Parts: C-alpha cells; sequence; structure tokens
C-alpha cells in the first residue's frame, strides 16, 4: 500500500525486493535477515547503508535522497535507507 | 463423500482441505482407527502448506464456540457422519 | 575519525507441544470401586 | 471429581483451574457459561487471552503458550483451558 | 551468600548525574579548588548511602585539576574475589578542568 | 534480581550512566503521561531518542515492548536497561 | 600506610633526576644509542631501587621497565595481580622526551 520511492532505471529497487524475498525466507530471526541484505547492498552499491525489519515499528531516520526504500513484504515490513 | 456446510475461505484452499481429510481418512481407515490421529495429520499438513495455527476438530455430536480469523474456516459433514471442522488462529 | 563498534541485538525467546489424549477411570484401579 | 489428562501449568495454576470448574459446576448448568466462567476468570486474574472448551466427545490440535495448558475431566466433562496471546 | 550484588555502572551512574550537574563546567580556582573536590565527594557519599549495597564498603576517591599542557597516567589495581567484590570508575573533562572519580565496593563478610 | 528505583525496576546495578538514567527513568513515564498512550507505537521511541539527542549523546538506539533481549557490545557504560509495570525498556548509545 | 602517589613521585624524581633535564637540548645529544642503552636500562633500575629502599616502608616491591625507541611501532602496557584489598597494589608510569619511550610497572606487596 505504501512504496517510497529512489532512483530511476529500477537499478536498487528491483534488487531490494529480489534480495529481501531470500532473506526472509532462509532465516527465521531478523537478525540474519537484516544483516544478508546490508550486506549485500554495501557490496552492491554502497560504502553505508541501513535496514530494518520487523511487524510493527515505527521509524524516523535521516538519509540521502532517493535512497530511501519501504516495503510491506508479506505480513513483515521491510525499511531500508543509504546514510552515511 | 464430503458435505460442505459452512465456508469461508477461498475455494483452492477448500479443495485441499477436502483432500487432506479424504487423505486421514485412508491413513485412519479401520475400526481401530482415532479421530485423534487424523486431526493431528490434518493439522500438521495444513500448517506445513498454508501456515501454522490451524485447527482440526472432528466428530459427529458436540458443541464448539471458538474464534476464527475470516478466510480461514470450514466446517463439513460425511455421509459417514463425520462433521469436520477446521480453522486458523 | 572516530572508533567504531557493532550492537548486535536480539530478542529472548521462550514453545513447546504435548499431545492431549482423550478418554480410556478416576481411581487407577477399578476393583477397589467394584 | 477432576481428573487432570494433561496439564501445562504449575501446581497452584492447576489447583486454580479445578477450583475455578468446580465453581463453574456449581453456578451454570450450561456448558457454554461453564466455559464463558472459566475462560473469564483466568483472562482476569491473569493477562492475556485465554481460551476454554469443554465438551464430551471431542479432539482438537491447538497451539499454546508454556505452561499455560490444561486438559482434564471434572466430574464427567473434557475441559480444555489455554493461553494464546 | 549474596542476594543483591554490586555490580559496577550504577555508581557509575551516579558518579555520571554528579559530575555535570555539580560541575556545571567550572574552572579551576585555586582558593576554592580543594573545597570543591570536599564538597561533592560528601555529595557522593551521600549518594552511595542510597546507592543500595547493604555490605559493599565503599572506597570514594576523585580527582579534580585543570589540564594545560600536561599529560597525566592515572591507574588502580583491584585486589578481590571477583566473584562478589567490584569497582567503579568515571571521567569527566571539559575544554580546561578535568575530574574522574572511583568508587570501590567489598562485600562485607 | 532487578532492584527497585524510584521510576521503576532497574537491574542493579546496571550498565550506564545516571545523568542518562535519571533522564530516561523520569523522560519514559513524563512522556508517556503528559500527553501520550499506549494505544500509539513508536512515536514515543521517537521523541524519546529525540530527547536523548537533544541534551545527551547524539547516537542512541531505543527498543522497548512486552517480549526483547538482547546481547551486544555497545559504548562502554551506556545501556539502560529497565522493566515499567511489565514492559521492558532498553537503550544504548553507540558511537 | 602509604601512597602510591607518592611511589609514583619517587619513580619520577629518579628517573628525571638521572636523565631529565630542564633545558632540552642535552636530552638529544642523547638520543637511544645501541651502546649506551644497557648502561641506561641497569642505571635506571639501580637509581630507582635506591630510591626506594631509602624508603623504611615494611611493604614488599617488584620492578619492571620498558625502553622504546621509536613511536611509529606502537606498545600497550597491561597489569594484572592477585593480591590483598587493603594494603597492596601497583604502579605504571609512561615517560617521553624526544626519542626515549619510557615505561615503568611497580607492584606494591604487604609482609
Amino acid at each position: 500500500i505504501d512504496m517510497p520511492e529512489n532512483s530511476e532505471m529500477k537499478s536498487m529497487k528491483n534488487d531490494a525486493f529480489s534480495q529481501a524475498k531470500f532473506a526472509v525466507e532462509n532465516y527465521k530471526f531478523e537478525n540474519k535477515i537484516s544483516s544478508h541484505i546490508k550486506k549485500f547492498f554495501d557490496e552492491k552499491y554502497g560504502p553505508n547503508w541501513h535496514c530494518v525489519v520487523g511487524k510493527h515499528f515505527n521509524a524516523y531516520v535521516s538519509y540521502d535522497s532517493k535512497n530511501f526504500i519501504f516495503f510491506y513484504e508479506g505480513q513483515l515490513a521491510i525499511l531500508l535507507y543509504r546514510k552515511g | 463423500k464430503a458435505i460442505i456446510n459452512s465456508s469461508d475461505m477461498q475455494g483452492d484452499l477448500l479443495q485441499e482441505a477436502q483432500d487432506v481429510i479424504q487423505s486421514g481418512i485412508e491413513n485412519n481407515s479401520a475400526p481401530v482407527l482415532n479421530i485423534e490421529a487424523a486431526c493431528k495429520y490434518i493439522k500438521e499438513n495444513l500448517d506445513k502448506k498454508f501456515g501454522p495455527t490451524w485447527q482440526c476438530i472432528i466428530g459427529e455430536g458436540y458443541a464448539y464456540d471458538v474464534t476464527v480469523q475470516n478466510n480461514t474456516l470450514l466446517f463439513m459433514f460425511y455421509n459417514g457422519n463425520l462433521a469436520v471442522l477446521i480453522f486458523k488462529s | 575519525i572516530a572508533e567504531l563498534s557493532e550492537h548486535s541485538v536480539n530478542t529472548e525467546r521462550v514453545g513447546m507441544s504435548h499431545k492431549e489424549g482423550g478418554w480410556p477411570f478416576k481411581k487407577r484401579i477399578e476393583k477397589d470401586t467394584s | 471429581q477432576p481428573v487432570i489428562k494433561n496439564s501445562d501449568m504449575s501446581v497452584e495454576m492447576q489447583k486454580e483451574v479445578e477450583e475455578v470448574a468446580k465453581k463453574a459446576i456449581d453456578y451454570c448448568n450450561t456448558d457454554k457459561e461453564i466455559a464463558t466462567f472459566i475462560k473469564d476468570d483466568f483472562r482476569s486474574r491473569y493477562h492475556g487471552t485465554w481460551h476454554c472448551i469443554v465438551g464430551r466427545n471431542f479432539g482438537s490440535f491447538v497451539t499454546f503458550e508454556r505452561s499455560y495448558y490444561i486438559y482434564l475431566y471434572v466430574g464427567q466433562l473434557a475441559i480444555l483451558l489455554f493461553k494464546t496471546g | 551468600y549474596i542476594k543483591n550484588r554490586f555490580y559496577p555502572s550504577k555508581i557509575q551512574k551516579i558518579i555520571k548525574e554528579l559530575f555535570e550537574d555539580r560541575l556545571k563546567g567550572v574552572e579551576y580556582d585555586p582558593n576554592n579548588a580543594n573545597q570543591l573536590s570536599e564538597r561533592l565527594v560528601l555529595e557522593l557519599r551521600e549518594k552511595i548511602k542510597r546507592g543500595k549495597v547493604p555490605r559493599y564498603k565503599i572506597g570514594v576517591q576523585v580527582v579534580f585539576g585543570e589540564i594545560k599542557g600536561q599529560g597525566l597516567r592515572i591507574a588502580s589495581k583491584c585486589l578481590w574475589d571477583v566473584q562478589n567484590d567490584n569497582y567503579a570508575s568515571y571521567t569527566y573533562t571539559s575544554e580546561k578542568v578535568y575530574c574522574t572519580g572511583i568508587v570501590f565496593g567489598c562485600y562485607f563478610e | 534480581q532487578y532492584k527497585t528505583f524510584m521510576g521503576a525496576r532497574v537491574l542493579w546495578p546496571p550498565e550506564c550512566a545516571d545523568d542518562i538514567l535519571e533522564g530516561a527513568i523520569r523522560e519514559t513515564q513524563d512522556a508517556l503521561k503528559k500527553f501520550e498512550i499506549a494505544r500509539e507505537g513508536q512515536k514515543i521511541a521517537e521523541h524519546l531518542k529525540k530527547y536523548m539527542d537533544d541534551h545527551f549523546d547524539p547516537y542512541w538506539h531505543v527498543f522497548f515492548g512486552k517480549n526483547f533481549g538482547c546481547q551486544a557490545v555497545h559504548n562502554k557504560n551506556r545501556f539502560i536497561y529497565f522493566y515499567i509495570e511489565k514492559t521492558a525498556f532498553l537503550m544504548y548509545q553507540t558511537q | 600506610e602509604y601512597i602510591s602517589e607518592e611511589v609514583q613521585k619517587a619513580i619520577d624524581d629518579s628517573v628525571k633526576q638521572v636523565f631529565g633535564i630542564k633545558d632540552d637540548s642535552s636530552q638529544v645529544t642523547i638520543t637511544y644509542n645501541k651502546d649506551k642503552v644497557n648502561l641506561w636500562t641497569q642505571q635506571i633500575i639501580d637509581y630507582t631501587i635506591r630510591g626506594l629502599n631509602k624508603l623504611g616502608k615494611h611493604f614488599k616491591y617488584c620492578v619492571t621497565a620498558i625502553l622504546q625507541q621509536t613511536n611509529h611501532a606502537g606498545i600497550s602496557v597491561q597489569i594484572t595481580a592477585y593480591q590483598d584489598t587493603n594494603t597492596d597494589g601497583s604502579l605504571i608510569q609512561c615517560y617521553e622526551i624526544n626519542d626515549i619511550y619510557a615505561i615503568v610497572s611497580v607492584f606494591a606487596m604487604a609482609v
């Protein structure tokens, strides 16, 4: 229902979905899921990212424009954004 | 001989629920069968298939009063007189 | 520059199933009552 | 005459189960009223969400919290109490 | 037998809060430095009085001075059965003064 | 053994420092009492971390709820862990 | 019945009297020397122990010294022991002039 945006070309938006869908099924604890997503995106694009996983939580962060992705993945909710 | 009595869920899961109760009948089809083993099988199968928090109940004369998630409830009857309720919570 | 660290957080988890068995007497020995 | 067949609670919470069951038997003749008595009693004394089924020919499969489950026979009634949420 | 125990960082708590709210960025005036220490040492002692340790004896110690082109080293040693007795230590330094406090704790027996 | 504090049950002794403690031990219930209700979620922790970053060191992390428990490594002596009316609060600062 | 602050004062007296000069030029005409470092270590230790036995205290001491050539390599000095609360303890000290990184570590115990 809610899909904050990022850069065009679907360079990172298409990536985050495909990665997080494997992450969620592969693990039970949020630790491995979020660490997997962040560790991958660090190698892939950026020096420092930030990822949050959970059923219910609210947040308010500073970040870099067009580098803030947020999506309701299944029953879970996954937030991600670059910072640093 | 499945006779569905009260439906709430989606027709696909309807079909699979019928198939699973049938398979449970065949798993326990003998005068020594117990409805409890078939109940274990139904609930565990619907767990490993469509997710946990399933609940299987079998009998012919009883009175339940339970809380169920929407589109996750079924109750039905058999020509063999087996009233079967299933629901997710 | 400044130093760094890794506060790796978790959640403490408590989950175990039993099998309820239907009826098969209040007194273990029926002969005592009989 | 309560007959515990499968319980998870501590001995005190079990004793409370059978005491509340005896009271519900003393007061309410209908199984629904008995089960609501027990369920509301435990949901009030503790906090969370309890569920109680009362029957005579009954099987199920449910998840439940740890040490928050009993299946027993008080007199000649099948009481299945548990806590989920 | 130690039901109520001492861990370092509630005295470390008290000592931090005390330091900021009492020092409030004071300069090192020579005529009142020793008496400033005398005041805040006793205030700290009062705080550990409610510090909720019945048998833990409290060896309060405090250092206060000014930093002026001045290298310094302060260290202590711990001398007890690690199961019961413990210590606590805090530092607090502004642009031109530094105040650091340590508090021992020894379970009486 | 989770000793009592004028604010709440705090794991005594903890791993943090008292301007942070007293600040949190007053600010958590001050925040919850003034105009805030348990019905709302992390718009509490929002103001909590904001208040902490305003006065105290800037990089904080707050986790509160009814079921959680953590190991980790952080800045020395920056660990607030206290229950209050069956609600665990955990806070830690990371450089 | 002592103070490690004064123990450190005595160590400082010893070291800064032996080699430390207020006027800072002879301290680099005296740079680290492969031939003279043996004399340095031995005489620093001997003068320090003479300062220590000037004290009539009945406590028992033991001493260790480290002399580093240059700051490029880096070093970590750490201490730990197992003794009695009231009277025992230890002491450390780091020292730098121009090109000599001295470190002293002393243990003081009862009896």
